[PDB]
């Protein structure tokens, strides 16, 4: 992604504030209580049926936690988004079978919970930021498909 | 919403495919996957070349359930009650995909109805499918 | 639809905005301006600079309109038509462009309400600012 | 865009046979049938009010001619889009304020209308190409956005 020095500034000073163990953790049970149809890929992780069994679900937790930090290893190369996805890409194509339309979901989610969190702290221009990183990761995700 | 003129225009659009509707079907779910490659990862489970078995029959389905629409379209949401059921708890496609296979549907039939795809009726055309969307849509959530 | 739970959800969250909602209103279209370039094409008149009257005074407009949806949850396409034929007949700003605004709305009151934006205050006020776009361009066609 | 030499080849065999003037005002012309919205940038062309009004407009045929006789130069230029529709780009959004999302629309538009002029010559595959041909100058028309 293309991004001002004063937006990569941004976006690397607030990541240095997250703890993604719970950052991770909101955002995907977010994602399951927001857009329950996204569900359909955790079948396997038990009672969804609550926003109060989604978000004390330790699977969520574990999940959202695996995800974040996986997003957190893209931030360090933000120039090349493509190429550091490209084995994760792969495999949610052709094992997985996730829309990348679930993607840009999450993306969403995410701005939502750093917003929630850091409040006042995240401001517009910080906002468009990261919109501007999680487009990329999410387009970086759905490289491979095919 | 769907005015007088449009339900007329799409009952006779229609009308013309009478016998091809599950040929039709097929096509247009053919075109879906070749043209927008990620609506493959809701069928893992068919056998997706040309020609198979379990998309001709799948085409045939979304077609009967199109005419089933096209017959009760002052009361779509009664007629497909139990389509959107089975999307919103089973299926859970994303409500994206509707708008692909919608286009797919009607390149179909732009192709197949050369004398009847005028500018009004691919109008009301593609409003129909963008209710037909919006019911089997409408319980997600 | 809105079940019960979304609309008490909705009127509470709604409920401590309060007087800050014109105040939130031009945040939210400061964040979309921002982070969704193509939303300015539909205001080449306006002065879009941070501390902007005009984006305020607009900020204030759309406020009130959402603040008159909250009053009137169960009779929403009569309290908001002349919005929607507004939209649809003159403006004629492009669908995809009311899921950017609501987005930025969200943004703006999870910035702002730390102990009301529950997961479940979440996904009612979605739902709620999706059905207030459906309802502002049901008459574009 | 990325097309392998067959689609290429798909595409330009196809539109070998395309008459520019008659396709550029009926694709133009379906637009603002179909997507009224659309309307907003041509007011001055006169009477648009029914679907034959709209049809028959001189000034919507003469405009659908220059539209398209544009999208038929990018054709040669497959492998620079971006390149190649740059002060258009530029144009559309410093002057016109046309939301790209316009681009897309005509793009689908034009989907149907070769369907609708090539009947059973337009096949899936050929489809398949011309999306992504579509979706390149959409995207190339929205680059220098800001
Ligand atoms: C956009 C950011 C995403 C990233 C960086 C990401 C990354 C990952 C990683 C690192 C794994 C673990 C593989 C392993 O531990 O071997 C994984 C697995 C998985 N992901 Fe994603 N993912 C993302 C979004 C999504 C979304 C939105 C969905 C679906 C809604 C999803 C569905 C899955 C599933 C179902 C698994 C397998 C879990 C299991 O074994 O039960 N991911 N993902
Ligand atoms: C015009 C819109 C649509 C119509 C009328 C429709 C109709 C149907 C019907 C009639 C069935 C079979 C019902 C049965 O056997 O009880 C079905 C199943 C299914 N549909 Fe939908 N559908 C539509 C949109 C979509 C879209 C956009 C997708 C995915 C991109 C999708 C994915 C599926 C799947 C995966 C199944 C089950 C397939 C199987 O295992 O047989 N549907 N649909
Ligand atoms: C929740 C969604 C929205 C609401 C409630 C809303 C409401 C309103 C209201 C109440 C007005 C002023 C009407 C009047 O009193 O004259 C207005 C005007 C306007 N709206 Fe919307 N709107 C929404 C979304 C949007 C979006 C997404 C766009 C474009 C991206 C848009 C573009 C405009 C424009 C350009 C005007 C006229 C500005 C002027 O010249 O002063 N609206 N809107
Ligand atoms: C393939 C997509 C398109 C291409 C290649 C295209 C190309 C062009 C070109 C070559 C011109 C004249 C530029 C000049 O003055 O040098 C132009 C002007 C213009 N375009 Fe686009 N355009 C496209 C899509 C659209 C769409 C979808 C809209 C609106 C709905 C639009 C609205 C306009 C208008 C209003 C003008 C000015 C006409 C005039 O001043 O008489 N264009 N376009």
């Amino acid at each position: 992604v293309h991004l001002t020095p004063e937006e990569k500034s941004a976006v690397t000073a607030l990541w240095g504030k997250v703890n993604v163990d719970e950052v991770g953790g909101e955002a995907l049970g977010r994602l399951l209580v927001v857009y329950p149809w996204t569900q359909r890929f955790f079948e396997s992780f038990g009672d969804l049926s609550t926003p109060d069994a989604v978000m004390g679900n330790p699977k969520v937790k574990a999940h959202g936690k695996k995800t974040l930090g996986a997003f957190s290893d893209g931030l360090a190369h933000l120039d090349n988004l493509k190429g550091t996805f490209a084995t994760l890409s792969e495999l949610h194509c052709d094992k997985l079978h996730v829309d990348p339309e679930n993607f840009r979901l999450l993306g969403n989610v995410l701005v939502c919970v750093l917003a929630h969190h850091f409040g006042k702290e995240f401001t517009p221009p910080v906002q468009a930021a990261y919109q501007k990183v999680v487009a990329g990761v999410a387009n970086a995700l759905a490289h491979k498909y095919h | 919403v769907l005015s007088p003129a449009d339900k007329t225009n799409v009952k006779a659009a229609w009308g013309k495919v009478g016998a091809h509707a599950g040929e039709y079907g097929a096509e247009a779910l053919e075109r879906m996957f070749l043209s927008f490659p990620t609506t493959k990862t809701y069928f893992p489970h068919f056998d997706l070349s040309h020609g198979s078995a379990q998309v001709k029959g799948h085409g045939k389905k979304v077609a009967d359930a199109l005419t089933n629409a096209v017959a009760h379209v002052d009361d779509m949401p009664n007629a497909l009650s139990a389509l959107s059921d089975l999307h919103a708890h089973k299926l859970r496609v994303d409500p994206v995909n509707f708008k692909l296979l919608s286009h797919c549907l009607l390149v179909t039939l732009a192709a197949h109805l050369p004398a009847e795809f005028t500018p009004a009726v691919h109008a009301s055309l593609d409003k129909f499918l963008a209710s037909v969307s919006t019911v089997l849509t409408s319980k997600y959530r």
